[PDB]
């Protein structure tokens, strides 16, 4: 398929890799009593290790020649859940705590001793914060348009250059 | 192969390269 | 509840240790239910 | 080896008498007003 | 010892992935980690860190995010603190791994 | 400028150039550095005032 | 001028003493006056006790007297100390404090040395300085 | 050996004079500050480069200044 | 005392300190008593003099080494059986057995087997037996006289240049770029076809015959009547047997692509044409600047002139020309990051498109190689770097530079190191991560789980060179491209033929380990980039010290004060970064010979399934490797590998001693040689001996030196011994 690799619920490899583990698990449950916790445990470890090589075999991954699911980050539609969509639940919560982090320290400068509101939080304050933070990039896009975000470069310290 | 005389000859070179090489050193030494 | 204890409470180390460990339950419990999430399912 | 008495002519005199007259003379040199 | 007690005894803690030792392979792994980790607090000074941080301070400040409480540097003292606390933990890790594996498997 | 207005500091080599303090008191007597400045921000040495001449020192 | 004749603490002598750079190179010599007979602690590592009147005592470094110095100001009250600088040749300098007046003091006389009319920030750059014999601070 | 320098953004606090460990420093008459008096620096053959005179100063950026330069055996602090 | 002649303050030091700064300060000349800008740069063009004989006589040295004590005459008949010998052993600390083991290559004495390729490069060039290897060695000898001498001469009066004649820009470019580059390359050229190609076709040319042998049967009257493609016909057979006439070729210039079927290098012929064609590139690059004669470009109107008139550059490059051409410092920046891309360039590309015959079957002198030039080129890029520092601390004019773009480069430093911090944390956070996450799932036994991401950019950039591995059916491995159309006649069959065949190292198969490398390679040059740019934009100062520039390039801190000032300087940046630069070279050496190692077995698999997780490289790569190198000598005996056996060892040594002058510090080692003054002074029979100098510990700046230059050596040593030793016992 993409970059001459195969579908996983096709690939030979991916059936060995799938074969080893459940016998691997299998002959340490042979040494065990049919009833004994051990047992109980070994059995759904067996069954979680199927359930999940189904799972990878039904998703459309794609396994080399290792054996082996292989992502793609191109940037094509057939594969962009495996690195775009978490990167866009990455980025809304990134965004969300950085937004609330800095909404915190802007409020901590109004306070009477700022650096008492950094090491002892005002606690319902920052969950006004906290829970300020899920229309993040609207809001952050405001406070940059506004002037609230940027500041001038007058009005940074620099070093001589 | 190579024989005594041509090593010789690659010595004596050395040598004048030696001597060029000191007299380098003393310039640069000033 | 004694306003001391609060405040001790809203220290910086123990905020971050109960923040953190909620987060932390928060990604076992999910990778206790939903185990083996190599990818977004679409 | 052709002229093989050329190594063990040559190896022990640039490998100790080379840097011990080097290192006196050096000597010499640094410590002298 | 070398070849005949390090490299010979390793084997243990170094093929311990997939089995029940596998823990001891990551410990492995960490410390040597955390060990390494450890040069950058031993072998440099506080002043390079400040002004690293005096650049990361100007992006915060290019934000309007810089914090009240001022960043610094750690000092000199709690750099040689930090980077010794570190060198042990990583080497003593590694040991602690390394002999675990080994005796387990093999005692 | 006068007692008690924000600053900003003009001083290359000062911890606090283009930061902004408050000016505490004007030496009125011939003094290279008559104008002292209070600041919030403490500097590497810990020290969070310094004098400054008038032309190191503008009104915000 | 430096009375030789000074008596000297009791002390038992210890290894951290003066070496032969003292004898050859430069010596050092503090004096000082005490009210009584009292425990100090030397610079070169020991305790010795000055005696109640005048006492003279021998260092390597300058820096070992005014150690001394700062040791006895601040835990005896001592402050008429003299530092003197001995040459092998027998030519006493008389070092600290210099006029007779502390350094921490203002007194007449004293010349300004080192003083640059400008702030650390005006200096020249090293380019504008390089292959001239100019100063970097102008 | 070391030079020491006093700029003129001294305000003749004397903390320099009295950090320093080898009596390099001293008090002199001036009109520049309203203390009335300016650090300088006339015996820096004894200085040692220790930077406690530095270290001592108030001024934002330091007013005293240490250029560790020339190595005798008074300035390396060496008792041999 | 009177050694540090160049340092008066140096020379009245008392102590040992005199010693190790005169050694340390002696060819900083621009530091030194009284120095001019005249006398400095004849001090500098005499000592380029003295550099280049250097050279000469140590290619003189391996050609006669080679010459007397080697098997040349014997390795042309057989080149892929016969071992190439460097130069011979003479070691009175041997015992006999070692005297055995080292007792290789055909000959009766004890030899070092060459790891440096000379062999192949002088073999293909056209030497055959020890007499022109040795008169080879006679003229680099006399050459190194030659320039020897000219040294001499052009520091004597009435021959010593002025500062206009090496400030002249227009004329040097010219001459450079077009005998130098140009012209050179065109003699190459004239040397390939008038004696490398015959050599290679089984015909003899020397300076005996080469003025009656023709390179080609119809002469010049081609080349002088136009009809140039008649050197590009009968090329080399598919069955030519290289040094014989035997499926010889009458071509002397082609296009052919690919490689020679049975060296697995590069067509002569292909370079030939190529060094012919970069001879007349150059010299019309070398007719471009304005010297006597009215015609040509002046480099100060070209710089003044290209300013943007958006002005995002503000002045543009004004300035720039009086800035370069006085400092020498920015010249050496310049001249350094050029030459460490080009050695980088010729690492990659000499492995992948080797020129030498039967040379990619040697897989010991190939590593080695690959790990010298990159190496090589770490040492170039961190002096780039370095001595720009070196630059904006003694040679920048702000005032003469008003609005440039370097005062624009000075004028956004923070924002220029805050964004490569952001990068470098970037990187690695998430490279660490994807391999720790590896790692953690590998151990608990499920592989599957692992985030392996296929490299699809770098593999589609194959596909465009030709690569039909990958089916991406774009550019050259299209067959209806007009990019494959367009090159169908000339190069496209052989490199398609070489591109496709997986018999080398032309445009490698790469996967999720190949992708997870680069990306930590990535992460070690922008590191490496942030500490040597964050040392050369603050070497002028910052704000714990507004004037770091009057304290110099290299100081040791500004004092426990102000919060501590411990590695301040921009020599300190230079000194941090050195470890990064180490720690960039290794990554890039191991993945490269641990991917060539698992090829080259033919379990490239091995290399695939294991460089996804860290605990694979340690085990599969490190730990596996190293049996051969670790068992040169035993209890039970030794064999050749053994001095390696030692070095590895040494290595390990030496780095480890670099970590004492790194991590313990002055004042301990200044109070035990205290104790040890007062010892040595109340000793008898020994206090009649006295030092000259006082002992001191060691400066600050000193024993950071010293501690990266034990630490460097370790490294060094280590890997060498390493990457020679495990491939010569997997495959020597
Ligand atoms: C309020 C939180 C906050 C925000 C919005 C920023 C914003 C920024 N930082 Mg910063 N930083 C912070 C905290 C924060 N920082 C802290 C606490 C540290 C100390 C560990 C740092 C250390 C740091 C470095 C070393 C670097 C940045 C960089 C950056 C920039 C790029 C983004 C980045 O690299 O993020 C990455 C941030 C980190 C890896 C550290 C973040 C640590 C936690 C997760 C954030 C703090 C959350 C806080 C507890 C929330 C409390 C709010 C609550 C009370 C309501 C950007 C200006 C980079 C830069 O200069 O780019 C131009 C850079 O190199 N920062
Ligand atoms: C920046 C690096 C990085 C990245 C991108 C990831 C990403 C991921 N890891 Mg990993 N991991 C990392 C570092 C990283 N990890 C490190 C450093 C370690 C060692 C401490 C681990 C140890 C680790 C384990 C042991 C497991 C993961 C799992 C996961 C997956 C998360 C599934 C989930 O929570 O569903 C979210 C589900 C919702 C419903 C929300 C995801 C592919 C889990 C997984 O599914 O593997 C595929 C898993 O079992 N990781
Ligand atoms: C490249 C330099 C070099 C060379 C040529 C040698 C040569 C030799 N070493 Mg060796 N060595 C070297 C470097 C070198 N070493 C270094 C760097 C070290 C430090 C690690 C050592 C440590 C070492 C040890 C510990 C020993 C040797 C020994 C030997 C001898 C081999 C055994 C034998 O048959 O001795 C037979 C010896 C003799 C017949 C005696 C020879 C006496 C010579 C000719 C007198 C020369 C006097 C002097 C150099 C005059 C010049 C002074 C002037 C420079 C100021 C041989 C002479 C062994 C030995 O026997 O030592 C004598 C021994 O025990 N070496
Ligand atoms: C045509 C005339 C000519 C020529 C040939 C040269 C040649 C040279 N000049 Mg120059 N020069 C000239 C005119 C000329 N100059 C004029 C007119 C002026 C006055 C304006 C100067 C002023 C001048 C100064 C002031 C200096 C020189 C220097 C040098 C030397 C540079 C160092 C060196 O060897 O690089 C050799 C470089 C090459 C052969 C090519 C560059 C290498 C690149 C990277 C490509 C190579 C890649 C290739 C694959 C390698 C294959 C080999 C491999 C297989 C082993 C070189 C010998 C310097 C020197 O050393 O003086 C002694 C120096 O300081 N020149
Ligand atoms: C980026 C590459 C670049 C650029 C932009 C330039 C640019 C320039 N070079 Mg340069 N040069 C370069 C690379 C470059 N060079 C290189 C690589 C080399 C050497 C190997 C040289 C060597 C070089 C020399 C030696 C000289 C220049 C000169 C010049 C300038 C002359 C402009 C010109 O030709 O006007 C000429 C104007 C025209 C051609 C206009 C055409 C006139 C009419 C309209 C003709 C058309 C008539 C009709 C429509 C067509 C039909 C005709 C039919 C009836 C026959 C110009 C600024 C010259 C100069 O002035 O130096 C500063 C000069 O002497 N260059
Ligand atoms: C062709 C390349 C080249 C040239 C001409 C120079 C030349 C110079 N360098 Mg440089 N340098 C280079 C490559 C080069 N270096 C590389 C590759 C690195 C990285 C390892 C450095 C790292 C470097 C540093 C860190 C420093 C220099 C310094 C110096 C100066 C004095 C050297 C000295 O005293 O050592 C004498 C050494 C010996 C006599 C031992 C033999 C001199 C101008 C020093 C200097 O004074 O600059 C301010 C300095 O601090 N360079
Ligand atoms: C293995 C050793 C190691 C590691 C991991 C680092 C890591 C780092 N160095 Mg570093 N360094 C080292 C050795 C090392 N160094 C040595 C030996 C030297 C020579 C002295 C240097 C010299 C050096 C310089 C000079 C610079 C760095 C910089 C950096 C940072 C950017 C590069 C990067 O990957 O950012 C990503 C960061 C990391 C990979 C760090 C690990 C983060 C961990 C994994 C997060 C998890 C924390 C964990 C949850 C805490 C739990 C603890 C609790 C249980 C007690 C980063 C913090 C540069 C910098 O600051 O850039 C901004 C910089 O300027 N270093
Ligand atoms: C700044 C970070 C950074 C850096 C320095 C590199 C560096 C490199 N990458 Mg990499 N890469 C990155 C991020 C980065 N990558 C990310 C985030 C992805 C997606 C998972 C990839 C995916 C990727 C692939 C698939 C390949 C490389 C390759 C390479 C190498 C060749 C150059 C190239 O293809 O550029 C690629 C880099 C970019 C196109 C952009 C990087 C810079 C941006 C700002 C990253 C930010 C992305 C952002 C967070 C996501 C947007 C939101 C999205 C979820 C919608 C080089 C070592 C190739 C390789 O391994 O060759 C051997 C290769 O085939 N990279
Ligand atoms: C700090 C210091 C102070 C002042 C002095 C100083 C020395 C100047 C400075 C240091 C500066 C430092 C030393 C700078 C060091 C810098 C680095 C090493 C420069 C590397 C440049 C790479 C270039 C742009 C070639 C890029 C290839 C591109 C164009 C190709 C495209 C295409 C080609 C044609 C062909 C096909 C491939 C594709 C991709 C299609
Ligand atoms: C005036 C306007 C047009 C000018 C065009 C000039 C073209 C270039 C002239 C080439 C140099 C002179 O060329 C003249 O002498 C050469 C001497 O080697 C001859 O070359 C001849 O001898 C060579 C050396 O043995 C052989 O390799 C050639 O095959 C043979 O042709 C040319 O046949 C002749 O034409
Ligand atoms: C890296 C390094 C630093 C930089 C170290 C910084 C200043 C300290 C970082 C401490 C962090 C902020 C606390 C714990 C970090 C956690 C991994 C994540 C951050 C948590 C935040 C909520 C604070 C030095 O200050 C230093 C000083 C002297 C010698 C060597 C070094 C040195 O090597
Ligand atoms: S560096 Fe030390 S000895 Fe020198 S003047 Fe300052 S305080 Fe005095």
């Amino acid at each position: 398929d993409v970059a001459g690799l195969t579908p996983c619920g096709e690939s030979k490899e991916f059936a060995r890799r799938l074969d080893g583990s459940v016998k691997k698990l299998q002959t340490r449950l042979k040494k065990y009593e049919a009833g004994t916790p051990p047992a109980l445990a070994l059995q759904k470890q067996i069954d979680k290790t199927k359930n999940r090589f189904d799972r990878y075999g039904k998703a459309g991954l794609l396994c080399g020649t290792d054996g082996l699911p292989h992502l793609i980050a191109d940037g094509r539609w057939s594969h962009s859940g495996e690195f775009v969509i978490p990167g866009l639940f990455f980025l809304y919560v990134a965004g969300w705590i950085g937004w609330v982090g800095r909404s915190y320290v802007l409020f901590a400068r109004t306070a009477d001793k700022p650096t008492e509101k950094e090491i002892i939080i005002d606690v319902p304050v920052a969950l006004s914060f906290v829970s300020t933070g899920f229309i993040w990039p609207f809001s952050a896009f405001k406070e940059f348009t506004s002037g609230n975000l940027i500041v001038p470069a007058d009005e940074i310290t620099v070093s001589p250059r | 192969m190579i024989s005594d005389t041509q090593i010789f000859i690659a010595l004596i070179l050395a040598l004048v390269s030696l001597v060029l090489a000191i007299r380098l050193g003393r310039a640069l030494y000033q | 509840m004694d306003s001391n204890f609060l405040k001790y409470l809203s220290t910086a180390p123990v905020l971050f240790t109960v923040w953190l460990s909620f987060t932390a339950s928060f990604i076992i419990e999910a990778n206790r239910f939903f185990p083996d999430m190599l990818y977004f399912p679409m | 080896m052709t002229a093989a008495y050329l190594p063990s002519i040559l190896v022990p005199i640039i490998g100790l008498i080379f840097p011990g007259l080097v290192m006196a003379f050096a000597f010499i040199y640094i410590e002298q007003d | 010892w070398l070849r005949d007690f390090l490299w010979a005894q390793a084997s243990q803690v170094i093929q311990s992935y997939g089995s029940a030792l596998s823990a001891y392979g990551l410990i492995f792994l960490g410390a040597h980690f955390i060990w390494a980790f450890s040069l950058m607090f031993l072998f440099s000074g506080r002043g390079y860190w400040q002004e690293l941080i005096e650049s990361i301070v100007w992006a915060h400040n290019k934000l309007n995010v810089a914090p009240a409480i001022q960043p610094r540097a750690l000092s000199i003292t709690q750099g040689r603190a930090v980077g010794l606390a570190h060198y042990l933990l990583g080497g003593i890790g590694t040991t602690w791994a390394f002999f675990l594996a080994r005796i387990i498997s093999v005692g | 400028v006068k007692r008690g207005s924000k600053v900003r500091i003009l001083r290359k080599e000062s911890y606090w150039y283009q930061d902004i303090g408050t000016v505490a008191t004007i030496d009125t007597s011939g003094i290279r550095y008559p104008v002292v400045v209070r600041f919030e921000k403490v500097s590497y040495s810990g020290v969070n005032t310094n004098n400054f001449s008038l032309d190191e020192v503008v009104e915000v | 001028t430096l009375n030789l004749q000074i008596p000297s603490p009791t002390f038992e002598g210890s290894t951290g003493g003066w070496l032969r750079a003292a004898e050859v190179e430069e010596k050092y010599a503090i004096t000082w006056t005490s009210p009584k007979e009292q425990v100090f602690e030397m610079p070169t590592g020991g305790a010795a006790i000055m005696r109640q009147g005048e006492n003279l005592l021998y260092l390597a470094r300058k820096e070992q007297c005014l150690a001394l110095a700062t040791q006895v100001k601040n835990s005896f009250k001592i402050t008429d100390y003299k530092v003197y600088r001995i040459f092998p040749s027998g030519e006493v300098q008389y070092l600290h404090p210099k006029d007779g007046v502390f350094p921490e003091k203002v007194n007449a006389g004293r010349v300004g040395v080192g003083n640059v009319s400008h702030s650390i920030g005006k200096n020249l750059n090293p380019a504008q300085i390089k292959f001239t014999s100019k100063s970097f601070n102008g | 050996s070391h030079s020491v320098k006093v700029y003129d953004t001294c305000i003749g606090c004397t903390q320099c004079v009295r950090a320093c460990p080898c009596d390099v420093l001293e008090m002199v008459s001036w009109d520049g500050c309203k203390a009335g008096q300016i650090a300088s620096a006339p015996r820096t053959e004894d200085c040692i480069g220790c930077k406690r005179c530095e270290t001592a100063c108030p001024t934002d950026f330091l007013s005293v200044r240490v250029y560790l330069g020339g190595e005798t055996t008074r300035s390396m602090g060496l008792a041999y | 005392t009177k050694f540090p002649k160049f340092s008066q303050a140096l020379a009245q030091d008392p102590a040992t300190r005199r010693i190790w700064y005169g050694l340390a300060t002696a060819h900083d000349l621009e530091s030194h008593d009284g120095m001019t800008e005249e006398n400095l740069y004849q001090k500098i063009f005499a000592s380029h003099f003295g550099h280049l004989a250097v050279i000469f006589l140590w290619t003189s040295g391996n050609l006669f080494h080679l010459a007397w004590q080697g098997n040349f005459e014997q390795w042309v008949l057989n080149p892929l059986k016969v071992k190439p010998i460097a130069h011979a052993i003479w070691d009175p600390h041997f015992g006999q057995p070692a005297v055995k083991a080292f007792t290789k290559g055909g000959v009766s004495y004890p030899v070092n087997i060459a790891t440096s390729g000379v062999y192949h490069w002088w073999y293909t060039i056209g030497m055959r037996s020890n007499t022109d290897l040795y008169a080879g060695s006679l003229f680099l000898l006399f050459l190194a006289g030659v320039f020897l001498f000219a040294g001499w001469l052009h520091l004597q009066p009435k021959f010593r240049p002025g500062l206009s004649w090496f400030k002249n820009n227009e004329s040097r470019l010219n001459h450079h770029l077009s005998g130098l580059f140009g012209f050179s390359s065109l003699a190459w050229s004239a040397h390939l076809i008038h004696v490398a190609i015959p050599e290679a076709r089984g015909q003899h040319v020397g300076w005996d015959n080469f003025t009656k042998v023709a390179p080609h049967p119809a002469g010049l009257q081609p080349f002088f009547s136009g009809n140039w493609g008649v050197y590009a016909a009968a090329p080399d057979t598919t069955n030519h047997i290289f040094g014989t006439s035997e499926g010889a070729g009458t071509a002397i210039l082609t296009f052919l692509g690919g490689f020679h079927p049975q060296t697995q290098a590069l067509w002569l012929t292909d370079i030939a044409h190529h060094h012919l064609a970069i001879g007349v590139v150059f010299i019309f690059a070398g007719h471009m600047y304005r010297t006597n004669w009215g015609i040509g470009h002046s480099l100060k109107e070209i710089l003044d002139a290209h300013r943007p008139p958006g002005g995002r550059l503000g002045a543009g490059h004004k300035g720039i020309f009086e800035t370069l051409t006085n400092s020498l410092h920015f010249q050496l920046g310049l001249a350094l990051a050029s030459l460490g891309v080009i050695t980088s360039l010729v690492a990659q590309h000499m492995y992948a498109l080797p020129s030498y015959a039967f040379i990619a079957k040697d897989y010991v002198t190939q590593s080695a190689l690959y790990t010298h030039h990159q190496y090589i080129a770490g040492f170039l890029m961190v002096g780039a770097f370095a001595h720009g520092a070196i630059f904006f601390v003694r040679d920048y004019d702000p005032e003469q530079n008003k609005n440039n773009v370097l005062a624009r480069i000075l004028d956004h430093k923070e924002a220029i190191i805050s964004h490569l911090s952001w990068v470098s944390l970037f990187l690695g956070f998430h490279t660490l991560g994807i391999y720790v996450h590896n790692d953690v799932v590998v151990a608990f036994g499920t592989p599957e789980k692992q985030i392996l991401v296929e490299p699809v950019f770098a593999q589609w950039i194959q596909a465009s060179s030709g690569k039909a591995l990958y089916g991406f059916d774009v550019f050259l491995s299209s067959s209806n491209s007009v990019a494959t159309n367009a090159s169908s006649n000339i190069w496209l069959p052989g490199w398609l033929e070489a591109i496709n065949s997986g018999k080398n190292s032309l445009f490698l198969p790469i996967g999720p380990g190949d992708f997870l490398i680069h990306h930590a390679i990535a992460l070690a040059l922008h590191t490496t980039t942030l500490i040597l740019v964050k040392g050369a934009l603050d070497a002028r100062g910052s704000k714990l010290m507004p004037d770091k520039k009057d304290f110099g390039y290299s100081f040791p801190c500004d004092g426990p004060g102000r919060g501590g000032t411990c590695d301040i300087s921009a020599w300190d940046a230079f000194y941090l970064s050195m470890f990064w630069m180490l720690n960039t070279i290794g990554w890039v050496t191991f993945y490269w010979h641990w991917k060539h190692v698992t090829i080259w077995q033919g379990n490239a698999g091995q290399f695939n399934e294991s460089s996804t997780y860290i605990m694979g490289w340690l085990r599969d790569y490190l730990w596996l490797n190293s049996s051969p190198l670790i068992n040169g000598y035993n209890p039970f005996g030794m064999n050749s590998l053994s001095v390696w056996s030692w070095m590895f060892l040494f290595g390990h040594l030496i780095w480890a001693t670099g970590f004492m002058f790194l991590i313990s510090w002055r004042g301990y080692w200044q109070e035990l040689i205290e104790t040890l003054v007062w010892a040595h002074e109340r000793t008898p029979l020994a206090n009649l001996v006295r030092w000259k100098d006082k002992p001191v510990a060691l400066s600050i700046v000193q024993a950071r030196l010293v501690g990266l230059i034990h630490f460097t050596a370790g490294y060094i040593f280590t890997y060498a011994a390493f990457v020679i030793a495990s491939t010569t016992g997997k495959f020597g």
